[PDB]
């Protein structure tokens, strides 16, 4: 939400230039003011760096919650430095080690899928049918039937 | 399949976990405290004789020597332990470096690069 | 070889552990305040013991976490 | 605290927490250094493969059992099974936990004393106890008098035992056992044009004998039945394809445990070593040795033995004299169920060498009253 | 500072700084002498042009490539190549840079000596390593395991390494490559009507091979089909114009791998060394071999080579293992991109053979430990 908002207010003016004129292209006139999403495809590679396409279609369905078909300056500017690494920090290893024996209460060094159920269950969080199965793919990589350190790391890799 | 939402419930399980180990390591403080109190024991021992004094002593003297040596054992068990956690990372590391370095390079540093120096 | 060099090391170990023992021969009010001082000594190297009780449980976890990892390689 | 019933063996080394129904960790005791050079960097090779991890890369690596006959002929490596054992298949350190461990019997005392003695300084135990490998495999079954042939992987031994009071001049310890076998069975499939000789193979060959190979009721017969039809022809996949057929070679390979005149051994076969075993006991307690015999061991699995052997000692015994032959569906681990039986007993928890004693005495207290 | 991944070959130099992702700079290893006389006086001309220059003045020039199978036999021209390759196309002087060298296997001792001599001599480096020129392209494709059949210009060699452990008992190195397939090109075009025969051509009737040839699945049914239609017939222009039509000299000429009797070389195709090269490698580790076979080099990139190469070995093979060969897309830079991987690790920045330690035991230093 308006995390990124926050996020990308580190960047001040500096590139804002730059990336004003990137998309310059974009407002290639002979329209309305609309200002869609097409040409991002290509915007988001005026420097070369470009994620996968899956990631592109959830930052343009993301933004512009409205639905306008409108890309603001804002929405463009957040989802340019998007591209660019952008996290924080990711906890600490350590850290994280004392949140996966904290997941691992059992003391049974895996996690099944009724610990991270109870788990994310205490949270109170509303989680569909559709999800959990989602969660078990994400957590069970082996497809051993349980979670264990590296799959842990992995599904917990740099998230903050 | 939905994908921010993913991002939500990581955030959201990071803080829940948080607070959790928050409230365990209280819960380990006040139970460690209780545990000291009752186990060393309070004593008073105004206005007694000298003779008493003795007998005390000796016996808190008894007794530090049983701490020491538990102090002692525990230390050398933790410095163990240390050594095999240390050796079980590096193996760890060792492996995750065999399987990872090949897997990292400097991809397309120069070669978009030749346009047209021929 | 752990048969006389541990045994000897945890002796010596326990030898220069023990400080100075003459008490009992001074005046009551000094006396009193040291054997509390010696008390609160026994309180903290309890405590320590404890921690250290916790630190080592902690570990011989992380241990098993490790083997499970290194066994987890094939 | 919860004592470790473990068991050396020679083939196997089985283990666990006393009080179960079956070893916690079965694997095998080979230690393989690699042979090759090796030329990836940064591969993390260890020097030393051992246990179930050097069954999976024996393809370069030099497999060399630490145990040759019951008795252990190189110590270091045996020591670094026990260290495996304990911190990695068991996860249990050795500092808060008795011991339990086996010995064949007419063993070397110094392999006993040397035994103690690891076991007291580098593993450091609180207490630790050894027993013949026999009398547990008696404990198993459930039975206080009886004659158990306990036809290991090293060595064969049989203790016969009346009313618990074991008779020691009784005992007779033959050392044919699986190893030999395996060795005559890569030796008779030369004979078809298969050719095992790399330490490795020596695995593959004994695989092909535990699947394939069983004891025939009647030798001569079975020899001229496979000399005329085909039935008897099976074949078995190797590591990497190209299979092949074993013939008549399938009965022949256990035939030496009745015959050891095959691998040129003098003695007779396990079949009147028993006989013999029991004619050596008084008078009166024969009728039950003879209706209690018990087979115990891995060796002893063969498909149809239990027949074989009754048939030849009904064979050698009077005529009026029943034979039976208890041959229990957990024979492999017969030994190591026993061990746990009896360190699991209140009667026995005084009988542990305890580390004071080893101090005051030295290694040779096993050979005092604490047996 | 950064190595020099550097990677001699024989017929295009491959080289660049360590870490990237393809080699910064590739060109062929050729030196040219003028050969006419030259009558305009202050044109600048020089005594001999190298690398990629003499490829655009090759029509006046006598081209000789410094390496010939492998080994290096005019070491003049090849101090020469080095030299052009760290002046003038890295411009980094080499007084401030490891390198990394690649050597074919089986080679002569003095052609290693000899290398590492110059590198410390002449152009005075700090420190040099010599790499055998299929672990790299092992490296590359992150596996560990696996035979890699590394078919280059020069020569074709064959290394099976399991679990880092090279075989060095099961190396089959082959001396047909690129060069032969290129001259018996050169020699089957004869049967059309077109002659090349200045060493200048041979590099038109090497581009004739790289555009127009390819490896057939089946031969004599291509043998066949275009001997009775003319769907292949291809046709090419010269440098100079007149077309020239390639009709079942397309697979042909590559055929050559397969069928080493086509050039009157005794020994068998690339299909049947390898095979015979995993054959001698250990019975437990042939399944992983089977399912790991790598390919690299140029001269594995002829279309439909890893489906012919795949063929013939599942028809060689047993019929239960899995074939499976490893073709990709970066065949050519595979050695390369592998020894730019080696040289990026932490572990292996103790191997470099360190100048004072040559200085203490001569050239001879290679052959040691810094192996
Ligand atoms: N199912 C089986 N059929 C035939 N032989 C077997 C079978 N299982 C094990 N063996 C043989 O018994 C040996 C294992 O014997 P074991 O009882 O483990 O010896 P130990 O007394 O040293 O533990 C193996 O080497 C194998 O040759
Ligand atoms: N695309 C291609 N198709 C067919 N053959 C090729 C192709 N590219 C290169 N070759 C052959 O491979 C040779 C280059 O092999 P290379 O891997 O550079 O040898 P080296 O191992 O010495 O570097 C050339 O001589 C050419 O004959
Ligand atoms: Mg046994
Ligand atoms: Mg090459």
């Amino acid at each position: 939400d308006d995390i990124y908002k926050a996020a990308v207010e580190q960047l001040t003016e500096e590139q804002k230039n730059e990336f004003k004129a990137a998309f310059d292209i974009f407002v290639l006139g002979a329209e309305d003011g609309c200002i869609s999403t097409k040409e991002l495809g290509k915007v988001m590679r005026m420097l070369g760096q470009n994620p996968t396409p899956e990631e592109l279609q959830e930052m343009i369905d993301e933004v512009d919650e409205d639905g306008s078909g409108t890309v603001d300056f804002d929405e463009f500017l957040v989802m340019m430095v998007r591209c660019m690494k952008d996290d924080s920090k990711g906890k600490s290893e350590e850290e994280l080690s004392d949140l996966f024996r904290m997941f691992d209460k059992n003391a049974d060094g895996y996690i099944d899928l009724d610990e991270l159920k109870m788990m994310l269950q205490a949270t109170g969080e509303t989680i569909t049918e559709d999800d959990i199965e989602e969660l078990m793919k994400d957590g069970d990589k082996n497809n051993d039937g349980r979670i264990d350190y590296d799959e842990f790391l992995e599904f917990m890799k740099g998230v903050e | 399949i939905s994908a921010s939402r993913k991002l939500q419930l990581k955030t959201l399980m990071l803080q829940i976990a948080k607070q959790e180990m928050e409230r365990e390591a209280e819960e380990r403080r006040g139970e460690k405290g209780r545990v000291l109190r009752t186990r060393c024991q309070p004593l008073e021992l105004d206005g007694l004789g000298f003779e008493e004094l003795q007998d005390l002593c000796r016996q808190l003297h008894a007794r530090v020597d049983k701490v020491d040596e538990e102090r002692y054992d525990v230390e050398a068990k933790v410095t163990k332990n240390i050594t095999e956690i240390a050796d079980l990372t590096q193996k760890i590391y060792d492996l995750r470096g065999k399987f990872k370095r090949p897997t990292l390079r400097r991809v397309r540093i120069s070669a978009d690069a030749m346009m047209q120096a021929l | 070889g752990k048969r006389q060099t541990e045994r000897e090391k945890k002796k010596k170990i326990l030898a220069e552990r023990r400080k100075a023992l003459a008490i009992d021969h001074l005046n009551e009010d000094q006396l009193r305040e040291k054997a509390k001082e010696l008390w609160q000594s026994i309180h903290n190297l309890e405590a320590e013991k404890f921690d250290l009780q916790e630190k080592f449980k902690q570990q011989k976890y992380e241990i098993n976490v490790l083997r499970n990892r290194i066994n987890d390689n094939q | 605290t919860t004592a470790l019933v473990c068991d050396n063996g020679s083939g196997l080394v089985k283990a666990g927490f006393a009080g179960d129904d079956a070893p916690r960790a079965v694997f095998p005791s080979i230690v393989g250094r690699p042979r090759h050079q090796g030329v990836m960097v940064g591969m993390g090779q260890k020097d030393s493969y051992v246990g179930d991890e050097a069954q999976s890369k024996r393809g370069i690596l030099t497999l060399k059992y630490p145990i040759e006959h019951g008795i252990i002929t190189n110590w270091d490596d045996m020591e670094k099974i026990w260290h495996h054992t304990f911190y990695n298949e068991l996860r249990v350190a050795p500092e808060e936990h008795p011991t339990l461990l086996t010995e064949a019997p007419l063993n070397p005392k110094a392999n006993r004393e040397k035994m103690t003695q690891i076991m007291f300084e580098t593993f450091n135990v609180p207490a630790m106890y050894v027993a013949i490998q026999a009398v547990l495999s008696l404990y198993a079954s459930g039975r206080t008098t009886g004659i158990v042939l306990d036809s290991g992987d090293g060595v064969t031994h049989n203790v016969p035992i009346y009313e618990g009071y074991a008779l020691p001049h009784a005992i007779m310890r033959l050392d044919l056992a699986g190893r030999d076998l395996t060795d005559y069975l890569m030796k008779i499939l030369t004979e078809r044009g298969y050719s095992f000789v790399t330490t490795a193979e020596r695995e593959i060959v004994r695989d092909i004998k535990e699947k394939l190979c069983y004891v025939a009721l009647d030798f001569e017969n079975e020899m001229a039945t496979a000399a005329s039809s085909s039935s008897l022809e099976k074949s078995y996949e190797l590591p990497d394809g190209q299979v092949i057929t074993i013939g008549n070679e399938r009965f022949r390979c256990p035939e030496t445990l009745f015959q050891p005149s095959f691998i040129g051994m003098e003695s007779a076969g396990i079949h009147e070593t028993t006989y013999n075993s029991i004619m050596k006991c008084d008078i009166d307690i024969r009728k039950d040795l003879y209706a209690n015999n018990v087979l115990s061991g891995g060796t002893t699995m063969y498909p149809g033995i239990a027949d074989r052997m009754q048939k030849e000692i009904t064979a050698l015994a009077p005529s009026t004299m029943k034979i039976k032959i208890i041959a229990p569906p957990e024979r492999k681990y017969s030994v190591w169920i026993g061990g746990s039986i009896l360190a699991s007993l209140s009667t026995f928890q005084q009988m542990w060498i305890s580390k004071q004693e080893y101090d005051e005495a030295g290694p040779s207290i096993v050979h005092r009253k604490c047996f």
